[PDB]
């Protein structure tokens, strides 16, 4: 349908054509920030357009707000957008306030052309149908989902907008009911939004290991949450680093010698630049399968180190000042011993580089870093205001931390997903050891109201780490069963709760259909019948916020909603 | 007896690695990664502004390719697949099977901008039209390498029972021929450790590279080093193979004089007086994926006696009669290819007129250099010879004031005669 | 003043980049931009344009060296290193070095200068792996570092000769030698009658 696979080239000499002089920057791209895919995908496009020295500007943007704001003051000489990792799932017509005819020139012929393109670089779904059939300035790129999925939809689309009484009784109802099928189905994210962007660079003949490199952190990011994504694009990552790398083998390191391996990346946090004792008790995984929280978990693991024989004193020195023998001899040490406690899926290959004699980061180990720097890196409309400044500003540090020439940002970065991953595990133990998840049959509910540094779960990432550590939780514990999960966090400043909902998802090692996001829609449906004051702007549309006394109000309609 | 095996100009064995160039020339490199029992093919080109790089994933194995400026042609030696992708993509990809006999192998492919060719190791030649309609079989001596240029084609045939030959043919949309059909090839096949063995068990003609020069004169560079350019072609009769390069000889001098082992060339295309090639260094003759730049070696004929160059070096210094005779000699046989080039194709850039001026101007200073000597061993018969052979009238007026200078007043005399009669 | 104070009586650095960057450089283009017998050009006022609009895709030309840089910043050229910059050459510019204390070798005035510059935007067309070339620029850097100190306990009120010293090397060494030099004349032109 809108740009398919097959033709990116032809949306990419477009924008060449329309945007490419040395008089004036004509190319504008808005990233949504708090999103490692969105970041990934616009630095290797900016490398791109960088190169063609196509004159551009690069817009971090927060939330639908945020967008039409910056869309309502564009300069009218600016004529492409790109939107990276937002916009797909809400009318951009309707939103943006377009009117095409306000937006065409040279009218003749079976023809038209524009002053401007909107090109949305989105991997989430369902897609908005008046995007993707029911617009020519909104251009969707698609990594097939449309010719695969949507064929009912684009003929019930066209059918009900031709039609503007039995034979009509008969078909109108039809077709609207599988528009309205379509809309009742759950959010999901389907794609990498840069390997869509190297797939691009792959039929321009662009590709190298610098690109390469953003292509497979932007798609690690994914791993956490959308598994089945991330096992899906796996395999072809593995081809490209076959194909690009070098022809020599038993190399001697040199410090101009970049290395891209394929090699074990083991399911542990932070391990080469921690302890190996931090790297199990901060996983989320290994937390799950151990009940780590409560002090029998922690003795079940001196217990694991005791049976592996490694000495605590030696687990818990830093990777690089750990012994020789020891970090050899580790592939051996785990394929004996972690079956014993059902961590056999930590073994896990990845993608490793090391640069010169700096020492090697895996791509789990770099998205960590790049998401800390996200998260922490530095009257109530200034109260937001001042701080979604602030997660604008945490983009350049991520975005910085990119490039090879800024290793002691990305060692901030590394240090800094250490402060935040403690604090995550001391609060998740917290609402555990307390008992905070309450079962409320359609779903499960918990909400905090205080606590130690409680003023780090503002930001949307950093709610949605200890979301992901519950998730894991419980998504191992073979008693429970699914339920979505509502967490909510006060802002005792602002004085509002955000509150994310959260799917649950499969255990680790167990291989389904996947299964989707419907706090969605769960959310504006409730927010329509009420008089409640609450924020839907975000483009993460499962995260809201409300003001304090409206929350228990808008979860007794919640429990009522047959949407989840 | 001997083995067939898939040949493409330029291309490299695998070795210990899992990764060779299948072809390289003028236009670009195609490589071939194995990759968990499929293979991934980059094809690059050298000119960036016309052609964008591309790759895919090939389920089947090809090893032959052959790669133009239209598109690329790519084989299956061992079940007759060939594929043919153009470059703009507005044209489609094709693919075809050729009915292969047991034992039979493709060895080799070329592609012209009408037609696709085909030749097998018991010498049937399939030509099929550039959108895969086949046009013809021909049997001939089995082919072991094909090249084309525009609607040039040159291929080399090998059998024990007839010997190594050539043909070269210009297809054409109109007007077909064929210059010569199987005419004998005179050039080396290898003395038959495994620094060599490894390249001939992949290669066993050692036919490094076949390629057209760019003004169109078929060029072999064989397993004895040595890049041999076929001289008048157009007019059979007066055919004749010049070795325009004997590039161990031209290491050798670079290198000041040592007997050099770890040195290998590798030639991709003979742009007018100036062979590209990748210099290769180290054990293994033929060069590794990061492909680096192709160096350039001027062509230089082979009149080097390496005794005398020796005894005078005991960086190297070549004595001023041996680079006298070498000039005279390489731009004797250069101005004959411009000059046919200009009267049989005309110039393609305007220049090529000014080239040639410039190269007469190269070939009559070399002569008078050689008519000194002549002149300091008072061999006043030589020097009336060397006097004879000279172009310009303007500068024939440089050989009597030399001989005047040398006092050889017999020469002044017999010069003034010759400048009369081509006047008249 | 008009002039900053640091730029009073020397080049900066990037002045002596500026310098070199006004050098011809061999390139292999990756552009044909040379027309057929069978579009914009380049009508540039500083150097010859007649290099430029006759480019042939892997056939060697000469152009400015700030040229050369902007093309090899798209993937439109690569930059052939001169002789000089060969494994080879350095070692015997090393050995010169090493077997005449009283001299530096002849290395051209440009040479650590165009060295930085090709090592960063030129680092994929060495024929010699970087690494030893890198090596051997700071070995080379080192030993006429060693010479300039031996040379120093000779500042004289008359003059010096420092025959193949660089141009960045008499750059790093301009505001002492001179302002020394100067203070060794003032001190003596004081003492005569």
């Amino acid at each position: 349908m809108y740009y398919g696979i097959s033709q990116f080239s032809e949306a990419y000499n477009k924008i060449l054509r329309n945007s490419s002089s040395h008089s004036s920057c004509q190319l504008v791209i808005f990233v949504s920030c708090l999103n490692i895919d969105a970041l990934c995908a616009t630095k290797m496009l900016s490398l791109l357009f960088k190169k063609q020295l196509v004159q551009s500007q690069i817009v971090p943007i927060f939330g639908y707000s945020e967008l039409r704001r910056h869309y309502s003051q564009l300069d009218d000489n600016i004529n492409s957008l790109l939107l990276v990792g937002f916009g797909g799932v809400i009318d951009l017509e309707a939103f943006l306030e377009i009117d095409p005819q306000e937006y065409v020139i040279d009218t003749d012929s079976g023809e038209q052309s524009f002053r401007r393109d909107i090109y949305v670089l989105d991997a989430h779904r369902p897609w908005n149908l008046d995007n993707i059939f029911g617009s020519q300035i909104i251009q969707c790129f698609d990594d097939g989902t449309v010719d695969d999925t949507l064929g009912e939809q684009k003929e019930a689309y066209y059918k009900l907008l031709e039609l503007d009484r039995k034979q009509r009784k008969k078909q109108i109802h039809e077709y609207e009911g599988v528009l309205e099928e379509y809309y009742s189905q759950g959010t999901t994210v389907v794609n990498s939004i840069s390997a869509q962007i190297y797939s691009l660079l792959s039929a321009i003949g662009e590709t190298n290991l610098s690109n390469l490199w953003l292509n497979i952190l932007g798609t690690t990011s994914l791993d956490i949450a959308y598994a089945q994504v991330y096992n899906r694009l796996y395999p072809l990552l593995q081809d490209e680093v076959k194909r690009l790398t070098p022809s020599s083998r038993n190399s001697v390191k040199t410090p101009d010698t970049l290395t891209l391996n394929i090699q074990p990346d083991y399911y542990l946090f932070l391990l080469r630049h921690s302890s190996l004792y931090d790297s199990f008790y901060y996983s989320n995984y290994v937390n799950a399968k151990l009940s780590l929280w409560n002090e029998n978990g922690k003795k079940r693991l001196h217990k694991m180190f005791a049976r592996m024989g490694i000495p605590l004193s030696t687990a818990q020195e830093t990777w690089l000042y750990m012994d020789h023998s020891i970090k050899r001899e580790l592939g051996i040490i785990f394929d004996k011993n972690l079956d014993r406690y059902g961590l056999q899926d930590i073994i896990r290959d990845g993608f490793v580089r090391t640069l010169g004699y700096r020492g090697s980061i895996s791509a789990s180990e770099f998205v960590e870093a790049l998401t800390a720097l996200l998260e922490v890196g530095n009257n109530s409309a200034q109260k937001l205001t001042n701080l979604r400044k602030r997660w604008v500003s945490n983009f350049w540090l991520s975005w910085d931390a990119l490039d090879d020439r800024k290793v002691e940002l990305l060692n901030r970065g590394i240090q800094l997903a250490q402060d935040l991953q403690r604090a995550i595990f001391n609060t998740g133990v917290a609402i555990l050891e307390k008992k905070l998840i309450k079962h409320l049959r359609i779903y499960r509910l918990c909400v905090l109201q205080d606590g130690p540094d409680l003023d780090l779960y503002r930001n949307p990432l950093t709610l949605l780490r200890l979301g992901n550590w519950l998730i894991e939780c419980c998504a191992e514990s073979e008693d429970k069963q699914l339920l979505p999960m509502v967490l909510a966090s006060i802002d005792e400043n602002t004085d509002t709760y955000l509150v994310a909902g959260l799917t649950p998802r499969y255990p680790r090692g167990l291989d389904k259909k996947p299964i989707l996001n419907n706090f969605s829609m769960a959310f504006q449906q409730i927010t329509a019948e009420t008089d409640a004051k609450v924020r839907i702007d975000n483009f993460e549309s499962s995260i809201i916020e409300i003001r304090r006394e409206d929350l228990s109000p808008f979860l007794e309609k919640l429990t009522l909603s047959g949407l989840l | 007896k001997f083995r067939y095996m898939p040949f493409s100009p330029a291309g490299t064995p695998f070795g210990f690695t899992d990764r060779r160039y299948l072809t390289m020339n003028e236009v670009g490199y195609v490589s071939t990664v194995k990759n968990s029992e499929q293979y991934s093919i980059t094809v690059s080109f050298f000119d960036v502004g016309r052609f964008r790089e591309y790759h895919f994933e090939d389920l089947f194995g090809y090893d032959l390719c052959f790669l133009n400026e239209k598109g690329t042609l790519f084989g299956q030696s061992k079940t007759g697949q060939i594929q043919y992708r153009p470059h703009d993509s507005i044209h489609s990809n094709w693919t075809k099977i050729i009915p292969l006999q047991a034992g039979e192998r493709i060895t080799s492919v070329a592609a012209t901008p009408v037609r696709v060719i085909v030749g097998t190791s018991l010498g049937y030649f399939r030509s099929f039209n550039q959108f895969g309609v086949p046009f013809a079989v021909e049997k001939t001596s089995p082919i072991v390498a094909l090249t084309a240029q525009n609607y040039r084609v040159f291929s080399v045939h090998y059998s024990q029972f007839h010997g190594l030959s050539y043909s070269l043919s210009e297809l054409g949309t109109s007007s077909k021929r064929y210059y010569k059909r199987e005419c004998p090839l005179p050039m080396s096949l290898p003395n038959i450790k495994d620094a060599n063995l490894d390249y001939y068990n992949f290669n066993p003609m050692g036919i490094k590279s076949l390629f057209f020069s760019s003004y169109g004169d078929p060029c072999i560079f064989g397993s004895d080093n040595t890049l041999l350019l076929l001289s008048k072609w157009r007019s059979p009769e007066e055919s004749k193979w010049l070795p325009i390069l004997d590039s161990n000889m031209e290491i050798w001098k670079m290198s000041g004089g040592k007997e050099t082992t770890d040195i290998h060339v590798w030639p991709l295309a003979l742009a007018y007086d100036t062979l590209n090639c990748i210099l290769v260094k180290g054990k293994h003759i033929w060069p590794e994926f990061p492909l680096p730049l192709p160096s350039e070696m001027e062509i230089r004929m082979p009149v080097f006696v390496k005794s005398k160059l020796l005894e005078e070096n005991k960086e190297i210094q070549i004595p001023v009669s041996m680079a006298a005779e070498e000039e005279y000699l390489r731009s004797k046989v250069l101005s004959e290819l411009l000059t046919d080039t200009l009267e049989n194709d005309g110039e393609m850039y305007g220049n090529e007129n000014e080239v040639l001026a410039a190269l007469n101007g190269a070939y009559d200073k070399a002569l008078l250099r050689l008519f000194a000597s002549a002149c300091s061993d008072q061999n006043v018969e030589k020097a009336l010879s060397l006097a004879h052979e000279l172009k310009q009238d303007r500068a024939l007026t440089a050989a009597v004031k030399i001989s005047e200078r040398a006092e050889l007043p017999s020469l002044v005399k017999k010069i003034n005669n010759i400048r009369e009669a081509r006047y008249e | 003043m008009s002039l900053p104070a640091h730029l009073q009586q020397t080049f900066s650095p990037e002045e002596i980049q500026f310098i070199v960057e006004n050098e011809p450089i061999k390139i292999f283009p990756r552009i044909t931009t040379r027309q057929k017998i069978r579009h914009t050009r380049w009508q540039l006022i500083t150097t010859d344009d007649k290099a430029l609009n006759n480019m042939v895709a892997m056939r060697s030309t000469e152009v400015v060296l700030w040229i050369a840089l902007l093309l090899k910043q798209q993937s439109k050229c690569s930059i052939v290193a001169p002789q000089w910059l060969t494994t080879k050459e350095l070692d015997r510019k090393i050995q010169y070095e090493k077997t005449h204390p009283d001299r530096f070798s002849e290395l051209p005035w440009n040479w650590l200068v165009l060295a930085r510059i090709l090592f960063n935007k030129a680092k994929d067309d060495f024929h010699d792996p970087i690494h030893e070339l890198r090596g051997k620029i700071q070995d080379l850097r080192e030993i006429r570092q060693i010479k300039v100190l031996k040379g120093l306990k000779y500042l004289n009120e008359s003059h010096l000769q420092l025959d193949n010293l660089s141009l960045l090397e008499i750059n790093e060494l301009r505001p002492f030698i001179t302002e020394i030099m100067d203070k060794l004349r003032e001190i003596h032109t004081a003492s005569l009658t």
